[PDB]
RNA sequence: UAGGCCCAGGCUCUGGGCACUGUCUCAACGAGAG
RNA sequence: AUGAGUAGCGAAAGAGGGGUGAGAAUCCCCUCCACCGAAUGCCUAAGGUUUCCUGAGGAAGGCUCGUCCGCUCAGGGUUAGUCGGGACCUAAGCCGAGGCCGAAAGGCGUAGGCGAUGGACAACAGGUUGAUAUUCCUGUACCACCUCCUCACCAUUUGAGCAAUGGGGGGACGCAGGAGGAUAGGGUAAGCGCGGUAUUGGAUAUCCGCGUCCAAGCAGUUAGGCUGGGAAAUAGGCAAAUCCGUUUCCCAUAAGCCUGAGCUGUGAUGGCGAGCGAAAUAUAGUAGCGAAGUUCCUGAUUCCACACUGCCAAGAAAAGCCUCUAGCGAGGUGAGAGGUGCCCGUACCGCAAACCGACACAGGUAGGCGAGGAGAGAAUCCUAAGGUGAUCGAGAGAACUCUCGUU
RNA sequence: UCUACCCAUGUCCAGGGUGAAGUUCAGGUAACACUGAAUGGAGGCCCGAACCCACGCACGUUAGUGCGGGGAUGAGGU
RNA sequence: GUGGAUCCUGAGUACGGCGGAACAAUUCCGUCGGAAUCCGGGAGGACCAUCUCCCAAGGCUAAAUACUCCCUAGU
RNA sequence: GAGCUGUAAGCAAGCUUUGAUCCGGAGAUUUCCGAAUGGGGAAACCCACCACUCGUAAUGGAGUGGUAUCCAUAUCUGAAUUCAUAGGAUAUGAGAAGGCAGACCCGGGGAACUGAAACAUCUAAGUACCCGGAGGAAGAGAAAGCAAAUGCGAUUCCCUGAGUAGCGGCGAGCGAAACGGGAUCAGCCCAAACCAAGAGGCUUGCCUCUUGGGGUUGUAGGACACUCUGUACGGAGUUACAAA
């Protein structure tokens, strides 16, 4: 019961996507400061 | 699975299925966690009766409006057990 | 021998470009395709600092390195064909020769062959012409990984004698894809450095 | 559907001659779209 | 609001009869006409995500209309041991234990792991529904694994067997050029079943349509490469080795070896097949029935096969595989017979009105097949199978603009 | 995910012409030269479809679209 | 409580040089050094003496203060 | 204490005075991802090993637990080195791993524009920002002090001193402290030197190792030697004042 976009780009995943976002400090800010504001959708 | 009775759902009375019926073929909903042999072994405890073959199938949830609100169906395991020379699941139909 | 640091001064393809600090060089030469962009790269430890390909004509300049601060790595483009124009396949010669002939800072050079193969005419027109200017001249015979191990002695017998190599010179045997004959490449060139 | 020829020199450039034509003397009619 | 009922509304072929309906140029059917045909045809990717089928619908949307739609709404629809991916392998690249250079943030990097666009790996021909079809049904196969079983043949730590993470081999690869052998395919003669024309004339060497068939396994065959073949010594290849080397002889000119496209019988008293053809079925029209089914010519852009010759730039790697002993070893090998075989995708569009881009199109979109005549040709013109008539019209035939023709 | 350059692995290029090196044959040259044949099939070779082109040149209009020109076995396209 | 015969009261520290840091100079950090210890020390801008206060190189302590993503009652 | 099955329709079928719906306290269940931790991964998914159980003649299938890294404590062994040691293995660990409240506070690093009409320092500013650590508060804390008195006596916060002293191309600007008035109000413990016990080198002695008494101080105190005084019926406390 959602939206997907792309759910065969690999490229976009392993670029934008969560398990990245989460491999560095920058990227858990990305997601501390997504939450934060209170987003729908977390990455990609 | 832990009892049979939570593998299958509720059988499927369509134009297809009553066709199906009678070639000695049973379409059921399925939990969608089981797999080919767990649905097998269900239909043997549950109805007491020989299975020759299952065939499954994944459906995608459709995307459905009422009014201003939009969102999508549930996914659906589909299950059509073929009986072999032996008795017949009485579904009550 | 136990390089510890390593980076990319200038490529150059002009006298003028040409690094000063006098520290000792030692040159690169071979055919367009053979392992010598892999052969720095084999001995300093790194993947890919002189970046290498299956492509003939991936280096097209006059590239220098600085290893540990005491020496250059010169790295030049291979002669044969080289997948580009004709033009420009005769500049890398020009650039080359001109920099080989000047340059008092060129300790020696050293030329790869294949060894699955006897070495091409060019490759004995480059020998004679590195013995002709007096220069000291290290043979590497690289690609030994893609001959069984019972036949590199009867490769490396027909190397030595197309190339007609004077017996001083010594023939490595060498392999960039699992670093065989790297401390004996090493200790050459550090040989060939001081004396 | 599908290249204009010939005689020159200079290495592609300048040529020259011929052929040919609505480029024009000078425009007229016809077909289609607006 | 004005500009203004103005500019647009793009190619490109339609015409009539009938139907439905409140309403028809535009929807359905019929008939003729016209356009594509190295595609505007067939299939199948990437990508999209229900757009697919049936019934209903006339708000909105669709450059006009609309009874129609890729639009709206209700029900439905996707079946795998063999197809593709994972319980198989590696490339580029990524993560990178320990480790190194660091005062540090850091930087470099090995073992290892992940990672197809490549390598391994078992199924074919018909039929069927409104919507799935090497998945369902029929008939014939194959692969891996397991014994309640049945046989056969061996062997008892003298030994039958199983055999490596080690040794060797192999997987294993480019381009160009020219012979050869076949087959897909395309056209004559037999044969089959229709016909005999009303516009002058044809029982006529007249006209029309048709003229086949899988994987599997039992054969034999082009051709190709050959490693020349054997014996010893050999032990070298870290241990070992009968394996691969390496020497020494002997015979070797054809023995042997390893690979082969295709053809013949079997699969098949099966299927398909021109054309006949109901009940009436819910009067679509099918259900149902069914003839001959060959030889000849020509022939690849496909296969043998990167097989041969020439060239250098030498056109991945790893696993699966085959061997050799080291080693394990009292119970085993080979046949039947009976069984087991999971997860993910599967609808539909794929030169397109489902994708991409959209001045909104007449654009773009890996790949496989791609017929005939005239032709060197996949050019060009007209056609086959097949598809389509493209989405505002009617009619007038001034100036002027653009594209053509003639002088 | 545009664009510049680069890496790994796949894949595409109707037809026609030209004729290099070498080899054989002879003549011929002391012999090479050469001569003539025959064979041979090389090339950022020629003509030209598919394909490609910030190549002009329009157009209508923010990148496009058309009309010439060029390459088209290679410095090739994808 | 009386005494005070005899021991303790916080080691490379207190202080000095050496450089940068910082910036007679000022301190920080390193870079070398390097005492005393009750009759003992440290201070009162420097030094030299008088007087005045204190006892370094061990550790632990609430309260008064800062702010509220939240919950309750209100303005 | 009489209706009820949320929004919220409808349309069915039901529950309830033998007491529902509803409100509050305490429990139970709690799929999958996520620090995510069996391995892998494009988060919401794939693929495993071990033990027990269900099931099959057996293979195949299913269920329930366990299986990351680091650190600590041990236990063994134990590469270099024999022990030891790196390590390995084994165990025991409600250990720590991440989040947030865009607030408050400790520590580390740390701009530029601007202004000084220009620019020489300076200012902006230890600000923005980044990194680490936390706690309900936090460093701060009981004088080798202020200071000059008839002295006060821990720390912190508010008023005042004062936009003063002072620092300043002494220009822009920056900018104190003490006294006085208030809020809150408590100060303690160890080491050292001495006593008692055991051992471990040393020859007894000696001398350190530990454990119990000891003692917290500056117009010096303690040890030490000797006096009274006690070990309770009194005092203190988990908020420092040992501890509970």
């Amino acid at each position: 019961m959602k939206r997907t976009f792309q759910p065969n780009n690999r490229k976009r995943s392993k670029v934008h996507g969560f398990r990245s976002r989460m491999s560095s400090k920058n990227g858990r800010l990305v997601l501390a400061r997504r939450r934060r504001k209170g987003r729908k959708v977390l990455s990609a | 699975m832990k009892d049979p009775r939570d593998v299958l759902k509720r059988p499927v009375i369509t134009e297809r299925s009553a066709d199906l019926m009678t070639e000695k073929k049973y379409t059921f909903e399925v939990d969608v966690r089981a797999n080919k042999t767990e649905v097998k072994d269900a239909v043997e405890s549950i109805f007491g009766v020989k299975v020759d073959k299952v065939n499954i199938m994944n459906y995608k949830g459709k995307s459905k409006r009422v009014g201003r609100y939009t969102g999508m169906t549930s996914r659906r395991r589909k299950a059509i057990v073929k009986l072999t020379a032996d008795s017949k699941e009485i579904e009550i139909f | 021998m136990k390089v510890t640091k390593s980076e990319i001064v200038i490529s150059a393809v002009k006298p003028e470009q040409y690094p000063e600090g006098g520290l000792p060089e030692i040159a690169l030469a071979g055919r367009s395709n053979v392992g010598k962009s892999s052969f720095i790269n084999s001995l300093i430890n790194r993947k890919n600092l002189a970046r290498t390909s299956s492509k003939p004509g991936k280096t097209q300049t006059l590239n220098f390195y600085i290893i540990n601060d005491e020496l250059h790595f010169v790295d030049v483009p291979g002669y044969g064909f080289a997948k580009v124009s004709k033009s420009e396949r005769e500049a890398w010669g020009r650039m080359i020769e001109t920099y080989i002939t000047t340059r008092e800072e060129l300790k020696a050079v050293v030329q790869i062959v294949d060894l699955r193969h006897a070495p091409s005419n060019d490759d004995v027109q480059m020998y004679e012409f590195l013995k002709y200017y007096g220069i000291p001249v290290i043979v590497i015979a690289t690609k030994a990984d893609k001959i069984p191990k019972g036949k590199w002695d009867k490769h490396a017998k027909v190397v030595r004698q197309t190339l007609n190599i004077d017996p001083e010179d010594e023939l490595i045997l060498f392999s960039s894809e699992t670093k065989k004959g790297k401390d004996e490449a090493w200790g050459a060139i550090k040989k060939m450095i001081n004396r």
